[PDB]
């Protein structure tokens, strides 16, 4: 088989993160080849520190979330984040919610 | 002006008046909500603002309030109308020295945008 | 009958999408010619990834 | 003592009203040498029609 790498291009302000997430979903929905129906939302994304920082910094996600009066929007922006279990050294791990998928640092 | 080429409003308006002084004109009062991002720290513009050719704009008031102010301090007007009036001041011979956006909070329909004007 | 193709022009930011949807509804309503009252909103719109 | 004046510069749209209020509070707190705990937001700011 061939490994699949997805380039999010978080540095470019004009990049569409939605397209990259849709690619990540459809790769698991199509390349599974298991013969059954597949839901691509459950993909266990594990993220490095710099990737997480660049993802939460991106202007598209920030502007999509600044204009929403929901507790989630108040949490992801100007909020604590750090919503998760322990990894061994920290009580909680950073987790960001966007597009039905979860990025865990 | 292509979409999201300027990371903030301060650098967006620095090139907006540069193009206007260069002979390019803009008019987006009918689709204003589709080209203006939210918050002045967002990349500008949200969408590419096309050049117009038919720019004829005659306001119903004196666009230059004073010899060094586009509007009286505290005057609220439509955000698109700010750019039409700013273009009018540049066409009539006034140069922009600084655009007031430091402490403003709103960008969409009504905003308290003001500019300092200069001779020539 | 000639095939009706609607050009949404999603690339430019000054395309009135409401006008195109109303055009689609009016084509559904006027061109039916079934003699009965037609609701143009009862349609399926199946698109590919690029259009969506 | 020296008279204190705070210039709000209300004619300049990019002025810092919060900074001037903070300077007012700082002057009322630090310069009052009563040796007790003092609250800066306990002032009467009586102004005229023009300033208001």
């Amino acid at each position: 088989v061939t490994k699949k790498t997805i380039y999010f291009d978080l540095d470019n302000p004009n990049s569409d993160i939605d397209a990259h997430i849709e690619d990540l979903r459809m790769h698991m929905e199509d390349e599974a080849k298991t013969g059954t129906v597949i839901n691509g939302e459950e993909i266990h994304i594990v993220v490095d520190r710099t990737f997480f920082s660049k993802l939460i910094k991106h202007p598209k996600i920030r502007d999509a979330y600044l204009a929403q009066q929901t507790p989630l929007a108040w949490q992801q922006i100007t909020g604590s984040l750090r919503t998760g279990g322990t990894d061994g050294v920290q009580a909680h791990m950073n987790r960001f919610y966007y597009g039905g998928v979860v990025f865990v640092q | 002006i292509k979409a999201k080429t300027y990371p903030d409003f301060k650098e967006f308006v620095k090139d907006f008046v540069a193009n206007v002084k260069a002979g390019k004109r803009y008019d987006f009062r009918k689709y204003q909500e589709a080209v203006l991002p939210l918050t002045y720290s967002s990349p500008w513009p949200e969408s590419d603002i096309p050049e117009v050719t038919d720019f004829n704009y005659t306001p119903d008031y004196t666009v230059p309030f004073s010899e060094e102010l586009l509007y009286s301090v505290g005057a609220q007007m439509r955000t698109a109308d700010f750019f039409m009036d700013l273009q009018y001041a540049i066409i009539n011979g006034k140069d922009v020295d600084t655009v007031y956006c430091e402490w403003l909070a709103r960008v969409k329909p009504f905003s308290m945008l003001n500019a300092k004007l200069k001779d020539s």
